[PDB]
Formats: C-alpha cells, structure tokens, sequence
C-alpha cells in the first residue's frame, strides 16, 4: 500500500530474534539452496549492505487510485460475483453468537486458544487466555469493552508487526526478503467473524470451481474433484502476482466490502465497517509506528477468504476491460488467497491483461518462469496450486498432489528442535505422492535414528479418503 | 525470481 507518514515514537516493539529452525541429518545430504529467513537487521548472511527494515517494508509501492469508470466497472463486477457468490452459499451468513464466534460452527474452526495477542495486551504484558477465556467460550475485563467500542463504532486499533520464521530459498534470503505478518488486536478478529464468520463457514464448505474457492479444502482428495473439472477446458493459467495482499488499492477493498457484504444479503451493518477499518492501518515495528494506506494486512483472520474474492472479481474486472461481453461463465477459476488457476476454452490474451490488472496496481506474470511470455495451451498438468502439481496417479487414475521433490528436501532439511519425528510424520503424508523411490530418498537419511511410516501405510491411507469405495471395490 | 518463494505456507493448519 501506501505509507503516509514513518515516525518514532516512544515505546518499541521487540521483535528482534535467532531462527528455531535447526539443520537436521537431511541437510546434509541435500544441502538445499535454501534457508531461515534474516531476522535480525544484522544477519551474517545479508547480502552485503543491504538493511532489513529497507527491504522489509518495500513492497508498499503506493496505492493505485482509480477512474470513476474503473471504479464503476469493478462495482459491477463485484455485483455480479457477489451475487452468484451469496446465491449458492444462500443468505445464512447471519451474525455469530459471542460463544460460536470462539469455538466456531460446522465448518469455521475454533479461534487459535493461544497465539500473540497483539497490542496493546503485549506492551502489557499477557496472553490471550489471559483476557478471555477460551476452554469456556466469552469473554473478559478489557474483551467485552472494546467489543462495546467497536459495537458503537467508537473502536480504533493498530497492527503488530511480526517476523515471518520460516524457509525461504538462499537467493530471497541474502535479499532480505523475510517476510511480516501484521497481527491484530485479538478482539478485532473475533467481531470479525462474529459478523462474517457465518459466511466464512459457508464459504469453506462450498470451496470449488464454483464459488471460485479453494479455502477450507483438503487437497489430499480434493485434487480429485478439482483436477476432473479444469481438464475439460483448452487453455489454462498459472497466474503470479507481487504482493497481491500489500497491492490492494484502496478503492477496490473499500468498493468490495461495500459490494459483497451488504444487509441485503443477511450480513450485519458492521460488516461493512469492521472490513474498512483494514484499509488504513498503523503498524508497530519495534520503535518504528508507520500509517499505511491501501494493501490487506497479512495476519488478521478471513485474509485468504478476502483476498480469494478480491482474486476473482479482479479476473472479472481484468478481462471485462479487454473482452466482449464477458460474464462468469465465459471461463472458470480457483484460488487460494492468491494462488490461482484460470481456465477458459476461449484463448484470452493473458498477456494483453498486464494493464488492466495494472489499472487495479496488480503486476501480473507467468507462474513457469519461462520466457516470461503468457503463453496458450497448457493444461491441467503445467500449472501448480499451493505448491502442488496435478499429477495423474497411474495406479488409481486419480490426480494426486505433488509437492517438487527439491522443494520437500528444503522442509525436511529444517526442523526446530526435537519437532523432526511428528514432522516426519506430517511431511511424510506430503511425499507419498513422489512415488515409491523419491519417497525412500527423501527419507532415507533417517533410518535407524526416526519412525519412517511404510509407503504402503500412506498410499491406502490416501485411497481410503479419495474414495472410500475405490479401496473395497479393489 | 519474484518475491514468490516455493517454500514456504500450505493452508492454515488442518481442517
């Protein structure tokens, strides 16, 4: 987004850290060109000179504003998507009762029990079960008063800025380019979905092709379903955007709030409200409380829900401003917070939508990094979504997601501490779609120090989840 | 490359 104003002010907010993340018996057979993201402005390995906090917070390139016109063509294409959206998760998305709004409903999970609280309860000193009660499901002292606050409208809030601990490939990693996670106030995330967690649950338990989609699903077996459905079209992308989330104009998130979460439909007249109140944001980086403009904050809860939608109204906006008459039908799509996958038997120009993306102050390109160009043809298995490719499993017929092997090797080469043996379990389910012999390799620098689950214990594990049936029928 | 990385998330956590 955009950054009005970088100032210093009193307290300052500890974030420096070490990585948990430890080498372990894996590295050193894989030595992968990856590794722990810097998390300290002062990292060993930070490609000579370049600073953190510099890098960090780049990616607010400004906030693209746009022509009454454009704005006008993204109201209705967020008219139409919201409409065909609500009218197949029907107007059940009624408010949330304090109690489900915690220990959530079929479908929605139950908020986190216990993860950073956010501010101002950390230059405070205390956890989140430490203000409300989670094992029984209300609130607390300060919880029910900003919840008054923010029921009157009177709240106002400021986002903690974390560090992302995680894996990052060597190149991104020496750049600086650790990523941050805005945490919120965890009060503001709870009226959330107090006021959309209704269409929330929905939205998780229609996720597909439909609704455009992909949050909530299990794609162990849902790579079935998906699969089957983008092998009828001719064309099919592997779209990539740069800073999807920070990029959000300002009049796109406030016109798509306005759009998709009206009374109209069931929702609360405070849906509207506590989504704006997301566009301008203040947030807490040690010393450092900056104000940014436009962009989503990467933290707060129904991120991938918010950024799935505004995805795919901006598929439609995008090619509505290039194309004839184009409706919802015209193509079909899934995403994923911003991983996507378009497909469409008309062959659009992919590469004419540059612009019209641009207009939004979205750079989009070529997932396969080859010649950069938005090439035509490609099917169902070029494309990779959540990091996983489509692949036809020759001993059930059934797609399969497959994560690179080189990739797996980077997560089985870090592991904090003690963690390796659930890990190796929980990554081990990842693998077995990487065949017998690259599910041996990955693994077989472990041997007499861990429990290696058999190949065969995962593959009918796997089938008996697919279809149930496929495995008695055989 | 982009700021795009291949290692990284995968969902929230489990269903």
């Amino acid at each position: 987004g955009l950054i009005v104003d970088t100032r210093d002010v009193e307290e300052r907010v500890h974030v420096m850290r070490k990585t948990k993340l430890a080498p372990t018996v894996a590295h050193g057979v894989f030595n992968p060109e990856f590794g722990p993201a810097a998390l300290s402005n002062k990292d060993p390995r930070l490609n000579e000179g370049v600073v953190l906090d510099e890098v960090i917070f780049s990616k607010h390139k400004g906030d693209t504003k746009m022509s009454a016109e454009d704005k006008a063509l993204f109201r209705r294409c967020a008219a139409d998507y919201a409409s065909r959206l609500h009218s197949v998760l029907g107007t059940a998305n009624a408010p949330l009762s304090i109690y489900e709004a915690i220990k959530g409903v079929d479908g929605l999970d139950a908020m986190e029990p216990d993860t950073a609280p956010g501010l101002p309860w950390a230059l405070q000193g205390k956890r989140r079960g430490a203000l409300i009660d989670f094992e029984n499901g209300t609130v607390g002292p300060e919880v029910e008063a900003a919840l008054k606050l923010m029921e009157k409208r009177e709240y106002k809030f400021a986002c903690q800025t974390f560090l992302k601990d995680e894996i990052r490939p060597m190149e991104k990693v020496r750049a600086g380019k650790t990523r941050i996670v805005d945490v919120l106030p965890v009060e503001h995330i709870l009226y959330t979905r107090m006021m959309i967690g209704r269409f929330c649950a929905q939205m998780h338990s229609n996720n597909g092709p439909q609704i455009g989609s992909a949050v909530g699903c299990n794609p162990d077996v849902d790579w079935q379903r998906f699969g089957t459905h983008f092998a009828q079209y001719r064309n099919v992308w592997d779209v990539d955007y740069s800073a999807f989330d920070a990029n959000h104009c300002s009049d796109a998130m406030n016109i798509m709030f306005e759009e998709v979460f009206r009374t109209e439909f069931g929702f609360h007249p405070n849906a509207e409200w506590i989504l704006k109140t997301l566009v301008n944001t203040e947030h807490a980086y040690e010393n450092k409380r900056i104000t940014v403009e436009g962009g989503m904050p990467s933290g707060c809860s129904a991120t991938s829900i918010i950024n799935t939608i505004l995805n795919n109204i901006y598929v439609l906006y995008a090619l509505r401003r290039h194309y004839e008459g184009v409706e919802l039908d015209t193509y079909t799509m899934i995403s994923y917070g911003d991983d996507i996958v378009v497909a469409s038997d008309y062959d659009l120009d992919f590469e004419a939508l540059k612009p019209h993306f641009k207009s939004l102050g979205q750079t989009i390109t070529p997932a396969d990094k080859s010649d950069k160009g938005f090439v035509l043809g490609h099917s169902i298995t070029d494309v990779t979504f959540l990091k996983r490719h489509f692949h036809m499993d020759y001993g059930t017929g059934f797609y399969k997601p497959v994560m690179a092997s080189k990739t797996l090797e980077a997560i089985l080469s870090f592991a904090r501490r003690g963690t390796i043996q659930e890990k190796l379990i929980s990554v081990a389910g990842l693998a077995v779609h990487s065949g017998p012999d690259e599910y041996r390799r990955l693994f077989e620098p472990f041997q007499g120090l861990f429990e290696i689950p058999s190949y065969r214990s995962l593959y009918l594990r796997w089938v008996n989840a697919v279809c149930g049936d496929a495995a008695a029928l055989e | 490359g982009p700021y795009a990385g291949p290692l990284e998330r995968q969902r929230p956590l489990k269903v």
